């Protein structure tokens, strides 16, 4: 059994580990830009909120009771 | 309609029997004997193989890992190795790449909330691409 | 009672018999649909009903 | 041995050690699909069914199945 | 991290040599001999016979289409043959489904901007995706 | 050279001409919602410019020239 002439085994699963690794990076870079959109969506949703609340408390002022 | 099948027929014939291996041709007369189709016989073969030299290719990359840790690899090193290691690594940056793109499933970087782009998202002509 | 009968050795057996035949394609189609279920429930065009709010079975059975 | 939960039979000796000692082995009168015959594998050079029909492509066949089943309507849907 | 690696190594050269084929052992002794890889040796002789057989390909596809055409296919039509179309006919379907969702880029099909759903396309979480 | 006992390469192009028709099928969809899409977009920023040149006449009357 001589030595290896070729490394072809090593260097496909060097390929597999590589692909990985960058859909790993892609899959992480995804996530963290769904979670900074549900966070701005539930700031805009806070807002509008706020801002329905301020508009009942001036129609309340207006009405006066 | 039937004129080009007829000379595409012919242009395929010829060229199949201008080939000069004997193995090929051999394969051929006794598929056309047999009825049978020699290309998916040659598929079902090299499957066949594969699936029983999985564990020849586990043991190939155990001991080609022992080859490289050992030190022998590097001992002999020549150009040659150089080159192909060259290419190795081109194909690993490609790939990582590659991987990166599917990984986040868009070419381009996905645009932050806080980012002035937001109004290109708001202003797509198409929303349901 | 689990007697006995035709018992493949390994998958590639399967085709060795009509009924384990028949079970083998059943088992294509069991597993074959949760992936057919993950593309098509988890695609980047799905979109939630607008009106999702409007009804729901949760009023209706309280 | 076992597929799930079926598991295969196997026939009890009924020959004692001695009587089963002179027993003389000749495999050519044998089926041929009987042949180097294994308890742990008995069917390997069992006929198929269909002849090109491999279990790999009855399992795709199913796998189709019901990808066509819950795709179907994606690409022609009907109204209520 | 190496005991687990030599058990699998281990295992795998178990699961080699159990194998009974004489031709799968004896290209694995030849190939240990040489040093050289006998899985990458049987795929570039696979890829070489199918480069080699392309026209053969089409001979055969031009002799099987003269065959159904001709009528005699169906003169010894059987329940196999049936079985085989049916086969057939369903990867023709999840094919053609497939290739329409490839084609429009979407698992769903596209919302027209007079639909009611438009809403649902401004309201997305994330306008990115 | 006897008769084929076997249709693979029929099947074969059959499934590549099978795949290619729905690939037709959805890039004509797809090709029509765009060009809806466009059209919608075109009467949009048409509205936009008349509602514009309605405030313009109506400030233009407040100007009183
Ligand atoms: C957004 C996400 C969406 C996700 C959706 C879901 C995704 C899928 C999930 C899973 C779903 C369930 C599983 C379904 C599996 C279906 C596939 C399958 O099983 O395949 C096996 C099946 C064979 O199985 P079999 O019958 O059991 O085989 C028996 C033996 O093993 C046979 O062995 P063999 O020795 O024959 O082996 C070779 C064989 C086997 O090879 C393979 O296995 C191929 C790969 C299999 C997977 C294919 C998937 C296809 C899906 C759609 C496309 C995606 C990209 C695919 C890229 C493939 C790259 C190679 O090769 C072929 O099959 C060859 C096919 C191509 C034939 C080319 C002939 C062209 C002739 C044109 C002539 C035109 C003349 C016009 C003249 C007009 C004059 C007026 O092969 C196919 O079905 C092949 C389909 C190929 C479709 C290609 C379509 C490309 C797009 C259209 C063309 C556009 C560009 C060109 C235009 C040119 C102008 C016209
Ligand atoms: C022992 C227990 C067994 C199960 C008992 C019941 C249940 C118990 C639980 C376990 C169940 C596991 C599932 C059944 C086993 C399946 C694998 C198998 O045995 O294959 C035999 C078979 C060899 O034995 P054989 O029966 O003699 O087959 C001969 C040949 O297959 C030749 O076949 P042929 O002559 O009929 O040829 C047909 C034709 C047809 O071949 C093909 O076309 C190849 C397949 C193409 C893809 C089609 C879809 C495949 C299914 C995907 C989704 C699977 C979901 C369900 C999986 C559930 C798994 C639990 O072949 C070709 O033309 C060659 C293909 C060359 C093209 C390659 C490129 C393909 C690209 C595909 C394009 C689509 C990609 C997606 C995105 C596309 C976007 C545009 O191995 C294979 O060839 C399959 C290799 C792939 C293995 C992975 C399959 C999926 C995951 C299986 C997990 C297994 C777990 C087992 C547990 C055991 C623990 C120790
Ligand atoms: C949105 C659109 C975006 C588009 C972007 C652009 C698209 C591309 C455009 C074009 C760009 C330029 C061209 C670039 C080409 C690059 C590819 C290329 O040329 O490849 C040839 C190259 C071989 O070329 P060569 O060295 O000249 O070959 C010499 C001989 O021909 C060798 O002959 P042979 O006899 O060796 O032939 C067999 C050989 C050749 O076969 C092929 O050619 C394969 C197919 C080639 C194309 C691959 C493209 C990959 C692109 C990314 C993925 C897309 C889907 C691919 C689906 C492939 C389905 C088969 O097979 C392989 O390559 C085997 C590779 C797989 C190895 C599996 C080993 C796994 C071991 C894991 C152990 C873990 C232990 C952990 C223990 C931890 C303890 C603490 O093969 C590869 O690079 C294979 C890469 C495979 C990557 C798969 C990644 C999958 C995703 C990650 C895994 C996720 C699931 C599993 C996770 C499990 C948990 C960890
Ligand atoms: C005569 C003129 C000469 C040029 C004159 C000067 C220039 C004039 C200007 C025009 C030049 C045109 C281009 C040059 C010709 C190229 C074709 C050629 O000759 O190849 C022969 C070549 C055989 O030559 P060989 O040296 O004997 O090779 C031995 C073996 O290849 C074995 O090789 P190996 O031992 O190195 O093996 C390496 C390894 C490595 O093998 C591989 O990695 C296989 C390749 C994988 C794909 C990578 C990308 C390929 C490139 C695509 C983009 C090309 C852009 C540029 C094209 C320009 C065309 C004008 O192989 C494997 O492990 C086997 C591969 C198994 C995996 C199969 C599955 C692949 C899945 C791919 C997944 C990714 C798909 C994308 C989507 C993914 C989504 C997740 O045949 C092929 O294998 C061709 C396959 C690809 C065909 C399509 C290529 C693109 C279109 C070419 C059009 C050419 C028109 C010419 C008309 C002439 C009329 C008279
Ligand atoms: C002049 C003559 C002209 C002739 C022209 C002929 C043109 C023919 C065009 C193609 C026709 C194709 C018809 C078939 C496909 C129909 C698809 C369809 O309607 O699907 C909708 C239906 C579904 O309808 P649905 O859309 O209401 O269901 C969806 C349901 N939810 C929403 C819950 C998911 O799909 C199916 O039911 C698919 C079932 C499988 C179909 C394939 C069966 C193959 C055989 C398998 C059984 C046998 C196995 C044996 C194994 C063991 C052997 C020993
Ligand atoms: C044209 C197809 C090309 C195919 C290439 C595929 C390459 C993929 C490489 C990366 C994969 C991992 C990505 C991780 C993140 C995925 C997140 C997600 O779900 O995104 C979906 C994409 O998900 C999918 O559609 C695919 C889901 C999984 C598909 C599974 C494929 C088939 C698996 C077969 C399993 C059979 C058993 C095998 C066992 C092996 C392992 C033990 C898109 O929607 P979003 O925009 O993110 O948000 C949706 C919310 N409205
Ligand atoms: C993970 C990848 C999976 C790959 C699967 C691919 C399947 C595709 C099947 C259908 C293809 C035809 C579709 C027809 C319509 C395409 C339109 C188009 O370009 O769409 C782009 C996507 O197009 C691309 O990015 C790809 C363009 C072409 C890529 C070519 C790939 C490499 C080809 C190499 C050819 C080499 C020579 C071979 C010759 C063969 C033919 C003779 C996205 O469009 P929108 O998002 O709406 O607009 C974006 C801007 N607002």
């Amino acid at each position: 059994k001589a030595a290896p002439k070729t490394l072809h085994q090593v260097r496909n699963v060097a390929y597999f580990f590589a692909a990985w690794l960058g859909v790993q990076k892609g899959y992480i870079e995804k996530s963290a830009n769904d979670r900074l959109w549900v966070e701005h969506q539930r700031k805009v949703r806070q807002q509008n909120v706020e801002r329905q609340q301020a508009l009942d408390s001036i129609k309340l002022m207006q009405q006066g009771v | 309609l039937c004129n080009a099948a007829s000379k595409v027929q012919a242009r395929s014939a010829k060229k199949l029997a201008a080939l000069t291996d004997a193995g090929i041709q051999k394969t051929i007369s006794e598929h056309n004997a047999n009825g049978t189709d020699a290309a998916v016989s040659s598929t079902k073969r090299y499957l066949a193989e594969q699936r029983q030299l999985f564990h020849y290719r586990v043991v190939r990359f155990f001991d080609e890992c022992h080859y490289i840790i050992s030190g022998e690899y590097f001992a002999q090193y020549t150009k040659v190795n150089l080159i192909w290691d060259l290419r190795f690594l081109t194909k690993l940056v490609v790939l990582f790449l590659i991987g990166t793109v599917l990984g986040r499933q868009s070419i381009f970087p996905p645009i932050d909330p806080d980012s002035p782009l937001v109004e290109a998202l708001v202003t797509k002509v198409n929303p349901n691409y | 009672m689990l007697l006995g009968g035709f018992v493949p050795r390994r998958f590639s057996q399967f085709n060795r018999d009509p009924c384990w035949m028949f079970f083998i394609f059943s088992v294509g189609f069991w597993l074959g649909e949760y992936p057919a279920m993950m593309i098509k429930y988890n695609a980047r065009d799905l979109v939630y009903d607008p009106h999702r709010y409007v009804w729901s079975h949760h009023d209706d059975h309280h | 041995y076992n597929m799930l939960v079926f598991r295969d039979p196997k026939r009890r000796p009924q020959l004692s050690e001695e009587e089963r000692a002179k027993v003389v082995v000749n495999q050519a009168e044998w089926p041929e699909e009987f042949k180097d015959f294994d308890p742990d594998d008995p069917y390997k050079n069992s006929p198929e069914i269909i002849k090109g029909m491999s279990s790999w492509n009855l399992f795709l066949w199913g796998v189709e199945c019901a990808f066509i089943y819950q795709f179907y309507e994606l690409v022609f849907p009907k109204s209520i």
